């Protein structure tokens, strides 16, 4: 509170710490910290009266304020002028950074640092330190902290690609026999549908420099293990890129007509004229 | 025993429960620090839970403010929301308490007044609770800033003083705003039949006043006109009122019709009797609206029973009804013409043959013999209600519509059926049918639109452009409102009268075409 010039509960305590008039100055502290209409200042002794306290209706309008909010920051981020919008989006978040750490404003900031394609990366660097913040962060956060630096995209790859690998390992060592069914089966982009890869796709969005970095780390993990899941880990992630119909890698890419071409060959295990 | 186990737990519940410092909970405290206990680990309980909503909701409130987003919005949303709280849990035994522990409101109520939703919000409470001591002191109170009407005949007295005051505005509305000033005063008297027999009295002694109390009596018809929407006869009270006493056989007759809303041939044959004597009793005695309303239904709806040796009785009578001038000498009647009678009665009896074979083509083929007949007013009313129940068929525009020319007979050549014909075409102007797509609808409505702009010309422009208005503002598209002008424009001639303006010009800012409008407007600002 006392980032925006606004008393905490130790200002409080204080503030009956060592009074002469302690109930003074309770009810001094109730008015600094009101919703300030003067249509409240009466009706709150005659609600209260009810057996409904001023936070219940304070519920209800935290509710629906914080409701309309996060339409607005939606809003803002789609609506105005392009300088006047931003601006806005920025300064509402240098507002409510410092609120960030309490219940309400995390995932407000997350949409507004989503809807800006660059931020100061002190508060993106706060995201990747905090656990919380790290889970609650929206994916375009994670992305600009990938897009300048890739501490965080490589410590959350490589547990993705052990787990990737150990699919594999036990995908392939699985004791069934049948005339029915085998384990190579499912085409690649029935492969792709786990939430390994679609969520490697959604941590790469529709970004090139993400694109390059998965690149490298399954070059340097294929060139370590002589092993051929990392290729297809990497035909998955573009195929997927596919799948959402990523432009920004689909069009570009020299590969990815080949290996959508490849996708049917695979389909009918043949290559057809 | 000591009630402390239980009430310091009962007031503990409302302690370290989630968030309820802001509070009861005062008199609660203070059933807890009399009952003795732990009062220090009360205090960390009402503080412990404290959530901080309120200053969570200036954070959020502030920022919306921050957004450029309309405050009242959030006003809006606020009162809606506190206000939807209060009705889904108002409780008349409390509102009740309040009026116990004190017999006015303290400044609150004076506050909340102040406020129109709260106002509304003391309407919707006391409307419906008419013994709630509260409610119906608020109620009768912001009157004197709907009187409730079990307050407006609890007495004579405010029933009086009530009634003349809204007769008084009823008068003064000429002949608009008694729509408005007429149903409080009417739904007053329409509550008992002995405020009811009180307030007949008073306007029948009334409207002996040659000074305007013919207006007196028309709102008394009115009145008993209510009553028979709220199922209560009246028949009788008309009968002793009037002058039925000087003819017992018409008094029973009429009044057994009135009392049932519908003809008989046997009432219809004693009337026939009694104006087929060389006495006929007074033509003032039978005409009576909702009377000549149900001769309407019973010749002009399909059907209804009917002999053809009663079929000319009623046209006769009805005839007699509207032709023969007796001359008052003194409340004397000395002169009787019945000499405008056959032809009248020839008319009615034509016209009610075609309204009841349910006529279209065969209109146009005897259309002559029509716009001839209806020079008959009489007849023009009949053809007004036949066309009406006709035309008010759900989807008869998609087969034949004819009958919406005959208004311009009726309305152009005679002066007071203006009222009625526009007070038919409202109801056809909202016209709607998923048959006929809303192309066909639009052409409908302009077309009822050519109608009531033709009636404008006859004169009745008031309320034309007040109801267009009140549709605009509603329902009727700018397309509709846009051909309005247009057609007015090209049919009305300079100069305008600001009467017309008033209205006409301040919707017409919505639009510049139909050029005609930018004339238009210029010359009625200039």
């Amino acid at each position: 509170l006392q980032d925006l010039g606004v008393a905490n509960g130790e200002d409080l305590k204080e503030t009956l710490t060592n009074c002469t008039e302690p109930l003074k100055a309770i009810e001094q502290f109730q008015t600094e910290n009101g919703v300030l209409l003067p249509s409240l200042q009466s009706a709150l002794p005659f609600l209260d009266l009810h057996g409904t306290p001023r936070l219940e209706f304070h519920q209800s309008v935290f509710d629906e304020l914080r409701d309309k909010l996060l339409e607005r920051v939606s809003a803002i981020a789609s609506e105005g002028k392009a300088e006047e919008r931003y601006k806005k989006l920025e300064d509402l978040l240098e507002k409510s950074f410092s609120l960030v750490k309490m219940p309400s404003l995390q995932p407000v900031v997350m949409c507004v640092m989503k809807h800006l394609p660059k931020v100061p990366e002190k508060k993106l660097k706060l995201v990747m330190a905090d656990k919380e913040l790290y889970r609650a962060c929206a994916v375009e956060v994670k992305r600009q902290i990938w897009q300048d630096n890739q501490a965080l995209f490589g410590d959350e790859v490589s547990p993705l690609l052990k787990q990737y690998i150990l699919e594999k390992e036990s995908a392939l060592f699985s004791t069934e026999l049948s005339v029915l069914h085998n384990f190579f089966s499912p085409s690649p982009k029935t492969r792709r549908q786990g939430e390994v890869v679609q969520r490697l796709t959604r941590m790469v969005g529709k970004n090139v420099k993400l694109y390059d970095m998965v690149l490298q780390f399954l070059r340097t993990l294929f060139l370590r293990t002589r092993n051929v899941h990392y290729c297809t880990l990497r035909a998955e992630l573009l195929m997927s890129l596919h799948d959402l119909d990523v432009g920004e890698i689909c069009t570009v890419d020299p590969c990815h007509k080949f290996t959508w071409c490849l996708d049917a060959c695979i389909r009918e295990r043949f290559v057809d004229s | 025993g000591e009630d402390d186990a239980e009430v310091q737990q009962e007031c503990l519940h409302k302690f370290s429960t989630r968030d309820y410092i802001m509070e009861s909970i005062f008199n609660t405290l203070k059933r807890y620090f009399q009952a003795g206990g732990s009062p220090e680990n009360v205090i960390q309980l009402l503080s412990e839970n404290y959530t901080a909503v309120a200053q969570t909701v200036n954070l959020l409130a502030e920022w919306l403010i921050q957004t450029g987003v309309e405050p009242v919005q959030v006003q809006e949303t606020v009162e809606n929301h506190l206000k939807s709280l209060l009705i889904k849990h108002f409780d008349p035994r409390k509102a009740d308490s309040i009026f116990t522990e004190e017999g006015e409101t303290p400044a609150w109520l004076e506050q909340m007044i102040a406020h129109t939703t709260w106002r509304d919000l003391f309407y919707k409470l006391a409307e419906a609770h008419p013994d709630c001591l509260m409610l119906n002191f608020t109620v009768k109170l912001i009157s004197d800033a709907i009187t409730s009407v079990s307050t407006a005949c609890q007495q004579l007295e405010v029933f009086s003083r009530v009634l003349r005051t809204s007769l008084a505005t009823i008068l003064d509305g000429g002949e608009e705003n008694l729509e408005k000033n007429l149903p409080e005063f009417a739904k007053m008297v329409c509550h008992g039949e002995h405020t009811y027999l009180f307030a007949q009295a008073m306007m029948s002694v009334l409207a002996q006043e040659e000074q305007g109390g013919s207006a007196v009596r028309r709102i008394a018809q009115e009145v008993q006109r209510f009553a028979q929407e709220k199922g209560h006869d009246a028949s009788q009270i008309t009968l002793a009122l009037g002058t039925a006493a000087s003819y017992p056989r018409a008094c029973q007759a009429l009044g057994a019709m009135l009392s049932k809303g519908a003809l008989n041939p046997a009432d219809i044959t004693v009337l026939f009797k009694m104006f087929t004597s060389m006495d006929p009793p007074p033509v003032e005695l039978i005409r009576v609206p909702a009377f000549l309303d149900l001769f309407m239904q019973s010749l002009f709806k399909p059907g209804a029973r009917i002999n053809q040796d009663h079929k000319h009785k009623y046209i006769h009578i009805l005839a007699y009804a509207a032709s023969v001038v007796e001359t008052w000498k003194k409340n004397k009647r000395v002169s009787i013409n019945k000499d405008e009678l056959k032809s009248t009665s020839k008319a009615v009896e034509t016209v009610h043959n075609l309204c009841c074979n349910e006529n279209a083509s065969e209109l146009v083929a005897e259309l002559s013999t029509l716009y001839q007949c209806i020079r008959f007013p009489v007849v023009a009313m009949g053809v007004l209600k036949w066309v009406d129940w006709t035309v008010s068929e759900p989807r008869y525009f998609q087969l034949q519509p004819v009958h919406l020319a005959l208004l311009d007979e009726i309305s152009t050549c005679h002066q007071l059926l203006h009222p009625q014909v526009l007070q038919l075409l409202v109801k056809l102007f909202e016209t709607e049918h998923s048959q006929l797509d809303v192309m066909e609808q639009l052409e409908l409505k302009k077309t009822l639109l050519d109608r009531m702009v033709h009636l404008l010309s006859r004169g009745y422009v008031l309320p034309v452009v007040s109801y267009i208005r009140k549709c605009l503002e509603k329902d009727t598209d700018i397309s509709l409102i846009r051909y309005f002008v247009t057609e007015v424009l090209d049919v009305i001639a300079p100069p305008y009268t600001s009467d017309f303006v008033q209205l006409f010009l301040p919707i017409l800012e919505n639009d510049s075409i139909a050029d005609p409008v930018t004339e238009f407007i210029a010359h009625c600002k200039s």
